């Protein structure tokens, strides 16, 4: 442990060998024991500063990270035919709250005392999980539960067809039929399109199901009034045999135009009386009516930082199915320039999420292939709430003046969540308004009602408590400096949206520079405590990362998704993205966790992401958090060649090489048993390549090695430097 | 002559099955569950409700109230006639079940036979008061 | 015999003057009561003409250009003829330098004064027939439909292009064949397009039009598969159908993928326009369709605006050279009194039942597509008539299926009757009973030249030349030979297509009584003030009947018909030739009884015996009526028992006759069985019988001897 102080100068090698654990706060026993779990609900500082002067001196910022719906191992659900909630702030009751007369109960939010309904009273289950779900009762509703409606979308353009998408997507629909979430509710649509809009009716008592094509582009309607939206229960012969037939009814088509406005339009008007999920695969930019965005000339390493979209119509469309519970998902598999930075508004305000697959083609792009099929996979078999709502409470004193993430901020901070999906991740910055002088815990609770496939109405609450310091010294000792690093990064993509990329990378700059000038103003090299010794490695792997990289030659499309995942993603895999974990895999041995049964996992230390812990004798594993690269030496030994990798000769690797074997030798049990561990961290099953040779241009391997210094970013080691003369200026 | 179906318990007024489609349904559906609240062991078991160009018409059996709401020209015939297509189906699957649930909904799944009853009425091819007063 | 003259000329030219000597004079030509007019058949059948396949010689006038003919002076010496018309000499071209006197052309006979030439140059263009069927109905007559379009597609030729439109709320334009999935355009029914917009927003044969040889085995599936519009119908509410715009889409369609060729646009609707441009009537089955009555009293506001958009519909496929057909089949009006431009203007069909599930109507359609002794269509597309006169004749104009090509010359007069102001008209669909009505004016023997330029059910180009002559009044005697010369029959129906283009085009009446009274004095026989003294000529002697009964009849009596009722009575009549005309005004009655062979008898209520069965004919119903003794005798059974085999004959008697000429008319008419007492007796006694026909010859005796 330690309260000690570093000299990052002198240390240089301060990232640990074993994964970063999140920090504890300084509680109680008895409380901290209670606490919410750190990946659904954590802070960036874990002693709250007393007042916002405090906050402000330390020059760090002040907010909450969250992954609400998180899928979980175990979750108490309370049915109890009352909901205890305090009289004045409708604050859930919580562990953290105060029992006096045993019949009388002190709200941690308010401090109002409220009366226990007759229905030992501290062993309630409400009062001994921090997360806990509960069933909503009749006046938590709007109306009757909606049923599951999935409606895909798929363009059907020349160009579409060339990449040969939607013979995968629709193979993955048939696969995954009967995994949809939902009962004998669930209904399924599909519409195509490309110059017009081409709906689907789907009967039985039809020989085959007929394509209804609306060509007015300036006026869509619905063409049929049932049997476009069908009961999957009922149809699924007919679905079945639709998406059979879809991927040859268009092989010959010339089609060059997409008329992707249209298209959301009418689909919005389908899905308008229910709500529910829809899925848009789009390969282009959209040329043609109503959201048409002008082409654009992608930039190169030579232009500076000179982002936002070029119009409101997706913005505006977004906002009507959110008040209609419509969560669009935006499928990117385009080739070209798109202008994402205008189509991903349709996600962003109706709480879906947008999924890039750049240069898609199903002969030319095997790797593409790969990833949108396991994508796809945990995309259609997930779990998935709908017409959700969040509501975010902290106690009195302290008030969420920000949010981050995929939703739509009604009027008193009421989150709207068309759908609400295991996989997101949102970020919340809070200030100081009113002095905590009368308290020493403050309490944090989030509470999501939504409805579950099944058609119940359920409430999801977790509950964190935190200590109140009054010394700067106690809010450094308390820093996340992971959590830290991700409301930056949430704060700097709003800053390049509202200003520039040159304001964003120097906010950023800025942040590691007052934090580390404000602790000395307080104790020769550059001196932090010990809880923000990576602060500035973190902040440089931000810096260079594909959000906020500059003299790099990352094209348009690729930076807006990078910064679509910032605010999306938890900040678990955008930890994994911004600072891949480092290990040596050729030489894997016994001091693993030989615990799991009859297997035995090896257990490599990390290493830091610089050039200099590589060598051409060895093998290494990257885990970026959504792909695995195993980069092969070109001295590599026989042994691993051979017994791993199944090839006489470092020449005979073959190119794209999508998995390792699993041959009969002991050290591939090794690295299969070790990728194996990895992945069942996660849900979203990471694609391995081994291809990462030093001849197949796929070492993109390189950009992550954020230590080292390239001709248009500095090194780590400049970065301190840089730091240091800034700190003491 | 359209819709609003709910199937509610008579005693708490807990909701069991309903069906709405729009493309308000608000102030209707808050209408409906003010009845269900008034409702009780004293109500006349069968009744239509007069909601100026609305028009409400139930029917009360086995602590279960079948209720539906129309345009006041929609034929006051065919209203009860579609309540006891759905009370018979509903007795005949859930009757038994009905005193014993607690949670809101517990029968959504009735919301099928609802949609392909109510199309046999919505294509061509007992008390009366006014709703204001019970209310 | 002037019976044997007029007989034959109508038998091998098809055509039938009022007047068959002309005036010769100034003087008489202005004093002409009844015009000097033409009922022509321009396609008329007859003991099979060779079919001359050259290209037929022309007048060289540029002016002139009249096709070589019998009235043709020809030298066969000097190879030259003398076109009869402008006196022009003209060489004969190369192919005719072998003629001789002993073996001469076909054009120069007598016997083929009209005659077909076969012009064979391009390629020939398919036919093309599109289907636009009403889905609004219910499921007994959406399925007798279905049927009869499946049986009529087993008869279309292999070559001929196919298309499928359905409508109710939407249109859908079917895009055939498409495997695996039928596709079709969607569009509201609450707007209107134009071929452009049309053209633009769906992309020889197209997708949607395909030949029927590739393509009938997916129509008939497809047809077979077409169900009700799936919009649900309210209580108290008419199903919505954008007739209007689904017949605006279909000529759309045609007009910018194969305009100026044959093509049928066959519309199939179960019920009025209840939505969009050239609706009818409202939604709301309170309010009933219009009536005569509530036309007159201005409680029609749909009438105007409706007919507007169907007019423009009619102009549009008659200038590409179109044809529409209505088969309106249901229980209450349909809205023909809107649409009756559309098959009027084009050549199209008109059929009315009561549902598309009788007889009356599965066997109406299938005589439509009547073979000849070739297996080919009795139909013809593109029809342009031009008509060249003498010096001495000028059109007025034209009454009948046809539009006006607005071509002027000399031949045009100002004085203009119906579809005026041009010497060539279009008519995009004729038959071979298609009779056209032409007026004429005069400014021995004057000569007339029909020529018809149509294509033909097999593709070929063709051209049908009637080339007539009639004498000039010799001036000696100008007013005899002209008042010998007279057509009765003729002038009858040429003065009565004259009245119901003024009524249907808005007193009629009073017109043709001042020139029937005229047509009196001038022509009859009378002491001044002695009305027992007035007596015609066996010539003139059945005008005034066939007057009294046109007077009277449904064509000029609007009320007591509906409005659809009138609009498809008056469309027949102005289609059909002379036989048939006759037969709608004057119904003919046959009395049955044991006392002598079938006989005709008056249609007064004079005939109507009791021991006696009658049947008479309208054109539109066959009617048989069983008088009050026989209806008792066949009430009682006497017709089961051996004895009375003389009881069976007498009772189906007129049965046999009536199944013979309910065949042969194309609108087949609907067939009634009745008796004394029967409520479908009334057809028999409003057009028996000012109050009859004593009363109304009495009054026109007073007044033809009275002032001029
Ligand atoms: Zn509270």
């Amino acid at each position: 442990e330690g309260l000690r102080v570093v000299n990052l100068l002198q240390e240089r090698n301060m990232l640990p060998s074993t994964p970063l654990k999140p920090p504890v706060p300084n509680l109680h026993e008895d409380i901290q024991k209670l606490n919410c779990n750190p990946e659904l609900f954590r802070c960036t500082l874990t002693s709250i500063p007393q007042t916002q002067a405090l906050l402000n001196k330390a020059k760090l910022p002040l907010g909450l990270l969250l992954h609400p719906f998180k899928d979980l191992v175990q979750l108490p659900v309370v049915t109890s035919s009352t909901i205890v909630r305090c009289r004045s702030c409708r604050t859930y009751i919580n562990p953290f709250v105060s029992f006096l007369d045993q019949r009388r109960w002190k709200c941690n939010l308010c401090y109002r005392v409220n009366d226990v309904p007759e229905e030992e009273p501290h062993r309630r289950p409400e009062v001994q999980n921090a997360t806990i779900e509960f069933m909503a009762p009749s006046e938590y509703m709007l109306r009757p539960p909606q049923p599951p409606v999935y409606l895909f979308v798929f363009d059907v353009s020349h160009n579409a067809v060339e990449t040969g998408y939607l013979n995968s997507v629709c193979q993955s629909l048939l696969d995954n039929l009967d995994l949809l979430p939902g009962n004998t509710r669930t209904k399924i649509g599909f519409i195509t399109f490309d110059s017009t809009i081409h709906f689907y009716g789907l009967q039985e008592s039809l020989s085959q199901p007929q394509m209804l094509i609306v060509s007015d582009i300036e006026d869509v309607f619905i063409p049929m009034p049932e049997n476009l939206l069908v009961n999957l229960n009922e149809s699924k012969e007919l679905v079945q045999d639709l998406l059979k037939t879809l991927p040859q009814m268009f092989t010959k088509t010339l089609e060059t135009q997409s008329a992707l406005g249209p298209a959301l339009q009418a689909a919005f008007k389908l899905m308008s009386p229910t709500g529910g999920r829809m899925s848009v695969f789009q390969t282009q930019l959209p040329t043609l009516g109503v959201g048409a965005l002008k082409p654009r000339e992608e930039p190169n390493h030579r232009s500076s930082a000179k982002m936002t979209p070029s119009t409101d119509f997706y913005k505006k469309l977004a906002l009507d199915c959110s008040g209609q519970q419509v969560a669009v998902d935006l499928f990117l598999l385009s080739g070209q320039y798109s202008d994402l930075a205008s189509l991903g508004c349709i996600s962003r305000y109706s709480a879906g999420s947008v999924y890039y697959y750049p240069s898609y083609h199903h002969q030319h792009n095997p790797v593409q292939v790969q990833k949108l099929q396991k994508e796809l996979q945990r995309y259609l078999t997930r779990k998935i709430g709908f017409e959700a709502v969040m509501r975010i409470r902290c106690t009195k004193g302290l008030s969420i003046h920000t949010f981050h993430g995929n939703f739509f901020v009604r009027s008193t901070d009421l989150l709207s969540l068309p759908n609400v999906n295991p996989d997101a991740g949102y970020a919340v910055q809070m200030s100081v308004e009113e002095s905590l002088t009368d308290t020493q815990l403050v309490s944090f609770q989030s509470a999501l009602l939504y409805t579950s496939s099944k058609g119940e109405r359920r409430i999801r609450v977790h509950t964190l408590c935190l200590p109140v310091v009054s010394t700067l010294n106690d809010v450094f000792l308390g820093a996340d400096v992971q959590a830290i690093s991700g409301l930056l990064a949430n704060m700097a993509v709003d800053r390049s949206m509202t200003a520039s990329l040159s304001d964003a990378r120097d906010a950023l700059v800025n942040a590691v520079i007052d934090s580390l000038s404000a602790y000395r103003s307080s104790v020769p090299g550059l001196m932090v405590p010990f809880s923000l010794r990576l602060f500035p490695l973190f902040v440089l792997a931000l810096l260079k990362q594909k959000s906020f990289q500059t003299g790099t030659n990352a094209r348009l499309d690729e930076r807006i998704f990078a910064m679509c995942q910032v605010k999306n993603q938890p900040l678990v895999y955008l930890m994994l993205t911004t600072h891949p974990s480092l290990y040596r895999v050729d030489n894997l041995s016994d001091e693993g966790a030989l615990n799991i049964s009859d297997r035995t996992i090896p257990q490599p230390p990390i290493l830091q992401l610089s050039v200099e812990k590589l060598s051409r004798d060895g093998a290494f594993l990257m885990d970026a958090g959504s792909v695995l690269m195993l980069w092969v030496g070109k001295n590599c030994t026989q042994n691993f060649l051979s017994q791993v990798l199944g090839v006489q000769n470092y020449a005979s690797i073959p190119q794209p090489m999508t998995d390792l074997p699993e041959l009969d030798t002991p050290e591939s049990a090794r690295i299969i048993a070790f990728i194996s561990w990895l992945r069942e961290q996660r849900p979203f099953f990471p694609i391995l390549y081994v291809i990462a040779d030093e001849s197949p241009m796929k070492a993109n391997f390189l950009q992550n090695m954020i230590e080292d210094r390239t001709e248009s970013a500095l090194s780590y080691y400049e970065f301190l430097l840089h730091i240091q003369q800034q700190v003491n200026k | 002559m359209v819709l609003l179906t709910m199937i509610a318990r008579v005693a708490d007024g807990l909701p069991l099955a309903a069906s709405m489609q729009e493309d308000d349904l608000q102030q209707y559906q808050s209408q409906a569950k003010q009845l269900f609240r008034k409702l009780n062991e004293q109500s006349p078991t069968r009744c239509t409700l007069e909601a100026g160009a609305m028009t409400f018409h139930y029917i009360i059996e086995q602590g279960v109230c079948y209720l539906v709401l129309c345009e006041a020209a929609f034929p006051k015939k065919l209203a009860f006639a579609y309540l006891e297509d759905l009370h018979s189906e509903f007795d005949e699957q859930h009757g038994k079940k009905v005193p014993t649930v607690s949670r809101p909904y517990s029968f959504i799944e009735f919301d099928t036979f609802i949609q392909k009853t109510k199309k046999l009425y919505i294509d061509s091819r007992i008390m009366v008061a006014n709703i204001e007063e019970v209310l | 015999t002037y019976l044997e003259f007029i007989q034959q000329n109508e038998e091998r030219d098809g055509v039938r003057f009022s007047w068959n000597v002309w005036p010769s004079s100034r003087l008489e030509a202005t004093r002409m009561v009844v015009p000097v007019a033409a009922l022509f058949t321009p396609l008329k059948e007859r003991p099979d003409l060779p079919p001359i396949q050259y290209e037929p010689v022309l007048c060289s006038r540029t002016t002139c250009r009249a096709v070589l003919n019998p009235l043709c002076q020809v030298d066969y010496r000097a190879k030259l003829w003398a076109c009869n018309f402008c006196y022009q000499r003209n060489q004969f071209p190369p192919s005719y330098a072998g003629i001789s006197e002993l073996n001469q052309p076909a054009e120069l006979l007598p016997q083929f004064s009209s005659i077909e030439y076969v012009v064979l140059r391009g390629p020939q263009m398919p036919l093309i027939f599109l289907y636009v069927v009403d889905t609004c109905m219910e499921d007994e007559d959406l399925q007798a439909l279905k049927e009869s379009m499946q049986m009529s597609l087993s008869l279309l030729p292999p070559t001929a292009l196919v298309g499928l439109i359905t409508f109710g709320r939407m249109v859908q334009v079917h895009e055939l064949g498409c495997e695996g999935i039928s596709k079709s355009y969607v569009f509201r029914g609450t707007k209107d397009l134009s071929a452009k917009q049309l053209q633009e927003m769906l992309g020889p044969s197209n997708r949607f039009l395909q030949p029927v040889q590739k393509i009938d085995m997916n129509l008939t599936d497809l047809l077979g598969e077409l169900q009700r519009d799936p919009w649900p119908v309210p209580q108290g509410k008419r199903p919505l159908r954008s007739s209007g715009v689904a017949l605006s889409i279909a000529v759309g369609l045609l007009e910018c993928t194969f305009p100026n060729t044959g093509a049928r646009i066959m519309m199939f609707i179960g019920g009025p326009a209840t939505q969009g441009p050239g609706m009818v009537v409202g939604d709301e089955l309170k309010t009933p369709i219009r009536s005569w009555h509530d036309i007159d009293k201005d409680n029609a506001k749909y009438v105007k605006k409706g007919t507007k958009h169907f007019e423009a519909l009619a102009n549009r496929a008659a200038t590409t050279g179109h044809v529409i057909d209505i088969y309106a089949c249901a229980l209450d009006q349909t809205g023909l009194l809107e649409m009756k431009c559309c098959p009027n203007l084009t050549g199209g069909y008109m059929v009315m039942g009561d549902s598309f599930n009788t007889s009356l109507f599965k066997q109406t359609f299938q005589r439509v597509f009547t073979k000849d002794m070739h297996g080919q269509f009795k139909m013809g597309f593109g029809g342009t008539l031009e008509i060249k006169t003498s010096r001495e004749i000028k059109i007025s104009g034209a009454i009948g299926p046809c539009v006006s090509l607005n071509s002027k010359g000399p031949c045009v007069s100002e004085n203009e009757i119906g579809t005026g102001g041009t010497c060539q008209w279009k008519i995009c669909g004729l038959s071979p009973t298609t009779t056209l009505a032409i007026y004429f004016e005069v400014v021995g023997r004057g000569a007339i030249q029909f020529v018809t330029q149509y294509q033909h059910s097999s593709g070929q180009r063709r051209i049908r030349v009637t080339t007539i002559a009639r004498n000039w009044a010799d001036a000696q005697t100008q007013i005899q030979n002209i008042a010998a010369s007279f057509d009765q029959e003729a002038a009858a129906i040429l003065m009565a297509r004259l009245a119901i283009y003024r009524a249907e085009t808005e007193d009629v009446l009073r017109w043709l009584d001042r020139q029937l009274i005229r047509l009196c004095q001038k022509f009859g026989e009378y002491h001044k003030d002695d009305p027992s003294s007035f007596r015609f000529s066996e010539t003139f002697s059945l005008y005034p009947q066939f007057m009294f009964h046109l007077r009277r009849s449904s064509f000029l009596q609007v009320f007591n018909n509906s409005p659809d009722e009138s609009s498809y009575y008056r469309h027949h009549f102005m289609r059909q030739d002379l036989t048939q005309s006759l037969i709608m005004i004057q119904p003919i009655l046959y009395a049955y009884s044991f006392s002598g062979p079938p006989e005709p008898v008056l249609l007064d209520s004079s005939s109507i015996l009791a021991d006696r069965i009658l049947l008479m004919d309208t054109f539109f119903q066959i009617l048989i009526y069983h008088g009050e003794t026989i209806a008792q005798w066949r009430k009682s059974g006497y017709q089961d028992m051996p004895e009375y085999e003389n009881f069976r004959h007498l009772l189906q008697a007129p049965v046999d006759d009536a199944q013979e000429i309910l065949h042969s008319r194309f609108p087949m008419p609907r067939y009634i069985d009745t008796e004394h007492g029967g409520s479908q007796a009334r057809f028999l006694l409003s057009k028996v019988n000012d109050v009859s026909l004593q009363v109304f010859m009495d009054h026109l005796k007073k007044l033809a001897v009275s002032s001029a």
